[PDB]
């Protein structure tokens, strides 16, 4: 099958930025579409954002105007922008392929760690 | 009237209903107290009946119970705290602070919603104590309804605890005591509903109107009994009903039980269904009196035309008596038709009230008035005709599919209307016909009368707030005998403009599969209503088919692992497909 791996998380501040890259080792067809995920801790597994077509984007509620994505269709990779960070977006985020008719999973990412602090 | 007016109460309800009836008198004056101390007060006005049981000349057992149950309100410490000016209703005396308390009684309390536990909650406190979870049943609803009838709801709390201890002993409780507790919760609902609008119909309409609807209700009941029986009744029953909307819960319960002796001493005079519900206990008596089947229609009774169509001398009777034979023709011809409704007799006597009030006036009255019986079948068959096809429709769809099938038909009836209020008036339709259809014709149109009357009235008293549509105003300002083929008489409105379209009223989110199966039909019932209004021409074909579409679009949507993607993606899909299909 194909690999994907998660690049650009780990330590940043509150009302910081952090951009978070997902290559995946294969041609993504037309068909599937990539987003992304989070798992606060002692929480279960949440939306955050997903892409499809190439241009429709929807995001969750909680981090919605705060986080963008977008896809490179060529080079295989996913993009996931952070911007104004809060404390409670402290999670493992990971990023998934997904069939479009069935809007199930098919493809699970290892997972980046991304964990905000306060400034202190 | 007694020698010890508490402990004579005490003996006739016995310590269990007269430890209900003073915990719902508490809650209904005081509503914002909590529950421990209206407990606390119950136990203290219980011991001291206990007293007075044991010795009729203690101390304070001489007063009667309005005082005790007075100067008991007025012990509490945060009287004035809580309840602002009711502390100085208790400077005043018997009788006038009884009335003064009755002043403060908050209709609309600003309490917490009622959300029903999970039913193993429920249950696993229904048996660590039994006494107690019934209390703070009636604890939470009489603080909500303060002029619901006490023994009225004292009545409820039992068939409240018969569901308890039958449903939550067999395995799958759930499809057991759900469907049972909501049955109550529209039923108390329309109870409160009821007593409620029997007092607005009596004040604003009239005595005499008020009156001639227990003349075509009780000839229904007892038709065996006689002309003068039966006016007399009515008497003695618009007496009590006067008095019970007073809100004096002991003055009700006196008077319905001098009504309850006068019917069970005159059994062979009035009717032959009341041996068994003459022998009930005090609250009971009353209770059964009031929902007993009719008794047998007498054999071989005489046509009408003989004694108000063929007699020279009835125009002459009209005006000897225009009340008492109009009386008498309600009472002649609801004894002989028990499967018609009460508005429905109502319509018949003022059609044949209107007949002779230009046909006298006139040179031949008798050759004028000879035809008077056949205005009175285009008013019969309209219900009969109309609640057979709809029982026919409810019998094909089912209660869910039936209530879509007349929120379309309201909407385009009146697309002015807010939408939670066409979509409340369609589901308890939708109840009423899932109610009132199981039963054969005989009885669907008085079934569905007593409860197409307050949902009627709750969509006016809705509507009168902010009036929106002018055809539902002039409907509700009818009578109330009209006020019902009013509405069945608009067509759609084909002069309303279509409201534009907003997308976030047809866009669904994750959140919905999660709901109820209740609250999820009510959300896209309430799209139903505003897919209408925005394309009011659309035909039956073309809303069926959106309206199935819309079905597999939530039952697939929580079925898949990304929903938050499916209900963005489909929904943009089938709301594009919708608007293209429709135009
Ligand atoms: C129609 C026949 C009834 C015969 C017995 C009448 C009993 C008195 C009725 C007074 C009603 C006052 C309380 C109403 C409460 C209720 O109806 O739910
Ligand atoms: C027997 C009950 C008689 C009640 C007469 C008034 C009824 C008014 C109404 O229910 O809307």
């Amino acid at each position: 099958q194909v690999q994907l791996q998660e690049s650009g998380g780990g330590l940043v501040q509150a009302g910081g930025s952090l951009r978070l890259s997902c290559a995946a080792s294969g041609y993504i067809s037309d068909a599937y579409y990539m987003g992304w995920y989070r798992q606060a801790p002692g929480k279960e597994r949440e939306f955050v954002a997903t892409i499809t077509h190439g241009t429709n984007t929807y995001y969750a509620d909680s981090v919605k105007g705060r986080f963008t994505i977008s896809r490179d269709n060529a080079k295989n990779t996913v993009y996931l922008q952070m911007n104004s960070l809060k404390p409670e977006d402290t999670a493992v985020y990971y990023c998934a392929v997904l069939e479009t008719r069935s809007y199930s999973f098919r493809y699970w990412g290892q997972g980046t760690q991304v964990t905000v602090s306060s400034l202190e | 009237a007694h020698k010890s007016e508490v402990a004579h109460r005490f003996k006739d309800l016995g310590e269990e209903n007269f430890k209900a009836l003073v915990l719902i008198a508490f809650a209904q004056y005081l509503q914002q107290c909590p529950f421990e101390d209206h407990v606390k007060l119950v136990n203290e006005v219980t011991e001291f009946a206990k007293t007075c049981v044991a010795d009729e000349s203690a101390e304070n057992c001489d007063k009667s119970l309005h005082t005790l149950f007075g100067d008991k309100l007025c012990t509490v410490a945060t009287l004035r705290e809580t309840y602002g000016e009711m502390a100085d209703c208790c400077a005043k005396q018997e009788p006038e602070r009884n009335e003064c308390f009755l002043q403060h009684k908050d209709d609309n309390p600003n309490l917490p919603r009622l959300v029903r536990p999970e039913v193993d909650v429920m249950c696993t406190a229904f048996h660590d104590n039994e006494e107690t979870f019934l209390k703070k049943y009636l604890y939470e609803i009489a603080r909500r309804h303060p002029y619901f009838y006490a023994p009225e709801l004292l009545f409820f709390a039992k068939r409240y605890k018969a569901a308890f201890t039958e449903c939550c002993q067999a395995a799958d409780k759930a499809a057991c005591l759900l469907p049972k507790l909501d049955e109550l919760r529209d039923e108390g609902k329309a109870s409160s509903a009821k007593q409620r609008l029997k007092c607005a119909s009596l004040q604003k309409f009239g005595e005499r109107a008020f009156k001639a609807w227990a003349v075509a209700r009780l000839s229904q009941r007892f038709p065996k009994a006689e002309f003068a029986e039966v006016s007399k009744l009515v008497t003695d029953l618009t007496k009590v009903h006067t008095e019970c909307c007073h809100g004096d819960l002991l003055e009700c319960a006196d008077d319905r039980a001098d009504l309850a002796k006068y019917i069970c001493e005159n059994q062979d005079s009035i009717s032959s269904k009341l041996k068994e519900c003459c022998e009930k206990p005090l609250l009971e008596k009353s209770h059964c009196i009031a929902e007993v089947e009719n008794d047998e229609m007498p054999a071989d009774l005489p046509s009408l035309a003989a004694d108000f169509v063929e007699s020279k001398d009835v125009c002459k009777n009209y005006a000897e008596a225009k009340d008492v034979f109009l009386g008498m023709f309600l009472y002649e011809y609801a004894r002989r038709h028990p499967d018609y409704s009460v508005v429905l007799l109502l319509r018949l006597a003022k059609t044949y009230e209107t007949t002779l009030e230009k046909c006298c006036a006139a040179a031949d009255p008798h050759e004028c008035y000879a035809k008077v019986f056949d205005e009175f079948k285009p008013l019969v068959e309209e219900p009969q005709n109309l609640i057979k096809q709809n029982c026919e429709l409810f019998e094909q769809l089912g209660e869910y599919k039936f209530q879509n099938a007349l929120l379309v038909r309201y909407t385009k009836k009146v697309p002015q209307v807010s939408t939670p209020t066409l979509v409340e008036v369609s589901r308890n339709l939708g109840k009423v016909g899932s109610k009132c259809c199981k039963h054969p014709e005989a009885k669907r149109m008085p079934c569905a009368e007593d409860y197409l009357s307050v949902v009627l009235n709750q969509l006016c008293v809705l509507h009168e707030k902010t009036p929106v549509s002018d055809r539902v105003t002039k409907c509700c300002t009818e009578s109330l005998v009209n006020r019902r083929p009013c509405f069945s008489a608009l067509e759609v409105d084909e002069t309303y403009v279509p409201k534009e379209f907003n997308a976030e009223t047809f866009t669904f989110h994750a959140d919905i599969c999660t709901l109820s199966e209740k609250e999820r039909q009510i959300k896209k019932q309430t799209a139903l209503v505003e897919l209408v209004k925005h394309k009011p021409k659309a035909t039956k074909e073309q809303l069926k088919a959106v309206m199935d579409d819309f079905a597999a679009f939530v039952e697939k949507c929580c079925k898949a692992d990304d929903k938050e993607t499916c209900f963005a993606e489909e929904g943009k899909k089938l709301v594009a497909a919708s608007q293209a299909a429709l135009g």
